[PDB]
């Protein structure tokens, strides 16, 4: 059992790195459609007036 | 979502334009065929109906 469990840790650890990698290429391919600057000014836009409604 | 809105909507524009010109092409086609039709029927009916008779 214990062996099966450290095997478990290692296993889903590899899951997480798979995830991370995938999301890097996946978010660097469509990245033309989400500038950094635009998001900055947006988040700021909804920052200053955030709770003012 | 917003930049996608721009991109898609742009495609909608240009594709719509080609759609229009294709429309013109088809209707032009119909007119051409039908016109050929009247020129011919009227011609073969202009041979036995020739003005002297």
């Amino acid at each position: 059992i214990s062996a099966l469990m450290d095997k478990f840790e290692h296993q889903f650890e590899t899951l997480d790195v798979q995830t991370q990698q995938m999301e890097d290429t996946m978010s660097s391919t469509t990245t033309l459609t989400t500038p950094q600057n635009q998001v900055d000014m947006l988040l700021q836009e909804m920052a200053d007036e955030a709770g003012l409604d | 979502q917003k930049n996608q809105a721009v991109n898609f909507l742009r495609m909608s524009a240009r594709v719509d334009a080609v759609a229009a010109r294709v429309q013109t092409a088809v209707t032009m086609g119909k007119v051409t065929k039908s016109m050929a039709g009247v020129v011919k029927s009227m011609d073969a009916t202009l041979k036995t109906m020739n003005l002297e008779k």
